[PDB]
RNA sequence: AUGGAGAGUUUGAUCCUGGCUCAGGAUGAACGCUGGCGGCGUGCCUAAUACAUGCAAGUCGAGCGAACGGACGAGAAGCUUGCUUCUCUGAUGUUAGCGGCGGACGGGUGAGUAACACGUGGAUAACCUACCUAUAAGACUGGGAUAACUUCGGGAAACCGGAGCUAAUACCGGAUAAUAUUUUGAACCGCAUGGUUCAAAAGUGAAAGACGGUCUUGCUGUCACUUAUAGAUGGAUCCGCGCUGCAUUAGCUAGUUGGUAAGGUAACGGCUUACCAAGGCAACGAUGCAUAGCCGACCUGAGAGGGUGAUCGGCCACACUGGAACUGAGACACGGUCCAGACUCCUACGGGAGGCAGCAGUAGGGAAUCUUCCGCAAUGGGCGAAAGCCUGACGGAGCAACGCCGCGUGAGUGAUGAAGGUCUUCGGAUCGUAAAACUCUGUUAUUAGGGAAGAACAUAUGUGUAAGUAACUGUGCACAUCUUGACGGUACCUAAUCAGAAAGCCACGGCUAACUACGUGCCAGCAGCCGCGGUAAUACGUAGGUGGCAAGCGUUAUCCGGAAUUAUUGGGCGUAAAGCGCGCGUAGGCGGUUUUUUAAGUCUGAUGUGAAAGCCCACGGCUCAACCGUGGAGGGUCAUUGGAAACUGGA
């Protein structure tokens, strides 16, 4: 085993857990939103804006494509 | 500005929905002897309104894929 | 990284360079972008060199970066001169 | 015009038909005998078998904290004023660690793949793209952690676990900002989907500092940073055409073919999933089976063609076998991760480590294929502002007649035809100008001196000049100066000495260049084919002589040729092999005369492209040649576009 590989393993898992806690709050706010623009309520704009929110700085951060962040944004808004 | 291909030829099947199969027919040479020898290819284009039916001669232009095999999509019907 | 640099020709103890455009990443004496001249380390005691001016300065403004040798042979031929007097008063 | 040879063999003899065999070229070759040198190449084709050992991927202190060392040089005198500690200041540096980038390149192999894999030509109004370059706007305001480090605990180790503290160009909240996303009005445009540009609202998306200059209560240079836009590079998808054997493989297919909706992806799409229909492929060969990386090219042939896919370059695929994702611009990742399986090694038995189809090397297999070398000096790559570090890529040595090319092993006079071998009609003939002797030369070899190019540089230092600044440093550029070579004191040149060290292989019946003697006696043996050998063998073995080659010469294996012996060029079927026993007929093939028209075939231009290297032509450079470089020429069944209308095709 290679010294820069076992860094690289190991900043490999770090960036992972950090990716994977922000890409689960990401879909928690973006099904949400989903449900709330489907059943209308009172909380619908607040909840849309928090997933588009949460999806653009996704995107930013690279864990998911632009293209994708797009899709999301578009039929999210599209359903409000 | 860049165009696409154009193909001409007869449409032998029509029994799917909103697709037609033109039968595009060409002759190529054989490579030793020479002689001129019919060549017959079948296209999966797209046929929106079923305005086409089985016989008569259209054109059809490249498209991006449309379906598993359909490529192509009906311009004009030329005769019938 | 797009790069200005010389692919090595010619024999054992005979080298003979090539000045190509090519990425950065492809191999030495393999694909290549575009050739733009030629340069002979061992003709006449004197380097030889031949050079395109018009193709160098166009990669260059794209943004071709050369190397240590390319960037000597593109100062001996005066294309550097032109490229930083075109950048400046551009 | 640049280009094309045949011969033996069936018969008592003949002509024909017909196979068989030989003369040629080639090789990543092997073997036998032999063996001087130099240049340029080439060298595990078998087991994608298993691998000991060493090495093949790091870098950045000008992002970050901490630690080692602790200069210059602080204090008492042990009276040792030259050695002393901690109470300081503390430089050039170095490093375990976080962080950035790299590690997806470079390199190996051809297992799989009959496929849009590859080649060629197009399309994407269905696409993604870090580092690089340019332009526009910014880089504001706050925060909580955690490595490192200290301490305890658990483990053989790998490594973990608890507690305490500490940074950032690490992470996070907030503000401002879009061509990004939604909505309503537009205008123009294209090839269905649609594309372009202009307005007005809503939601939402960033960032960082580092090292320096200055007139230093504030501006600024370089690098770094964020967003938007372009360019460049790289990647992705789709399509036309081309691209292999078998029918003693004829049926295949059910996410299959289409549609609607949804999800999914950079992206279109049955890519996936629900529902509706029964479609879709196939004798123009589907399906199945066998084999195979594809190509530029390479060998051969007068050509048409046939065969091949080493080295070198492009593309694809794979990394012990199979599956999967994470990180990342980029991977489902050769020297990364997880799981399963097979296999090695360590263990304290609880658990761990690993994958030469990287460079050497080992075992094994084989007829057979290299040394566990020197160096980053040249080219190239990774990081960095840079000096610089890493680089088995690469540049070079070692080994091998393995190939091609070049030069040797002496040159002149020498009849006196010496001696000796062989044959002989016993006259002589031949080895033979061969030898000897004389004269010369030093390729080459030996010794001694001189000794390249490959080296551009980068960096550093002075001078200027362009943008911007109030100015300055810096930035780019131009010109200058010192310094950098493993090969290697190698090539090469100069001077001296000696023909002295340096010739072998096959063949001699015809093909096919070269014949005599002795031995043997259908034995021993030879042989590519016809055949040769049973007592006077140009065919066996030896000898002399001769022929063909020469550091090679023969044998074997394989491909093309000769083979018109699958015949398009370019053959045939009464008796040599070959007309179905004969009808009726489907597909296909082909088709009478004239006129008008079309322009698919046909013919003729233009444009793009057919990488480089290679074949061919010319030129130039190594003393020549091989070799190297440059410029031409050619190679398409290629694509768009304009012309012609006799012929084939359509009307
Ligand atoms: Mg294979
Ligand atoms: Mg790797
Ligand atoms: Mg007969
Ligand atoms: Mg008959």
């Amino acid at each position: 085993n290679i010294k820069s590989a076992i860094k690289r393993v190991k900043t490999t898992e770090k960036a992972e857990a950090r990716n994977i806690s922000q890409k689960s709050a990401m879909r928690t706010a973006v099904k949400n939103a989903k449900t709330a623009v489907s059943n209308n309520a009172d909380n619908k704009n607040e909840l849309v804006s928090l997933a588009v929110k949460l999806v653009d700085k996704a995107a930013q951060s690279n864990l998911i494509h632009s293209n994708k962040a797009d899709r999301i944004k578009s039929q999210l808004m599209t359903a409000n | 500005r860049n165009d696409r291909k154009v193909y001409v030829g007869k449409v032998v099947s029509d029994k799917m929905d909103k697709t037609i199969t033109v039968l595009v027919e060409t002759y190529k040479t054989h490579k030793l002897y020479g002689k001129r020898v019919k060549y017959s290819k079948k296209y999966k284009t797209h046929d929106e309104n079923n305005s086409a039916k089985l016989g008569d001669i259209v054109k059809i232009q490249e498209t991006r894929p449309l379906s598993a095999t359909k490529r192509f999509r009906l311009v004009e019907i030329v005769e019938e | 990284a797009v790069k200005i640099r010389l692919t090595r020709l010619g024999s054992k103890r005979n080298p003979f360079y090539r000045i190509v455009v090519a990425d950065a990443r492809s191999p030495r004496d393999g694909r290549i972008i575009e050739q733009i001249g030629t340069y002979n380390p061992t003709s006449a005691n004197a380097p030889e060199i031949k050079v395109d001016e018009a193709l160098a300065l166009k990669w260059l403004n794209d943004g071709a970066k050369p190397t240590d040798t390319v960037h000597n042979i593109l100062s001996k031929e005066g294309i550097m001169k032109k490229f930083d007097e075109q950048k400046k008063a551009k």
